[PDB]
């Protein structure tokens, strides 16, 4: 996978990252989502410049930070 | 937890469709 992206999670592990507020609460949203069995891929939707890949940090910094539930917490986040 | 039934999916909904409508506040 490192052929064809960026390991977001390892970047958020050396830091290389811009934390968020607020946005927490989409990213419960994701987190919950991801968690699903079925329909397991949020997508954030919404205006530019909103926050979006703001909140895709947010998500790295949940996995690095073990906010995570172990089914999500060891994940690999990729661009 | 368990899941609840309108409980978890009127809340479930309203976050990702939203209608916070249906989720009855925690004090009218
Ligand atoms: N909580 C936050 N809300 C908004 N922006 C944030 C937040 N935290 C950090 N930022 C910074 O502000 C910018 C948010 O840009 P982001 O890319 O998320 O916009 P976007 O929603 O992706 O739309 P775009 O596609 O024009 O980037 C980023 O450059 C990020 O570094």
């Amino acid at each position: 996978l490192s052929k064809y992206a960026i390991d977001m999670t390892e970047q958020a592990r050396q830091g290389k990252l811009d934390p968020v507020i607020g946005r927490e609460e989409e990213i419960r949203s994701t987190i919950r989502v991801l968690a699903r069995r079925i329909k397991s891929n949020p997508c954030l939707i919404g205006e530019p410049g909103i926050g979006k890949t703001a909140i895709i940090e947010g998500v790295a910094q949940r996995i690095i930070d073990d906010d995570v539930p172990t089914i999500l917490q060891g994940a690999k986040l990729f661009s | 937890q368990n899941v609840v039934d309108s409980d978890t999916i009127s809340e479930t909904a309203a976050r990702l469709t939203g209608i916070p409508v249906k989720k009855l506040s925690e004090s009218e």
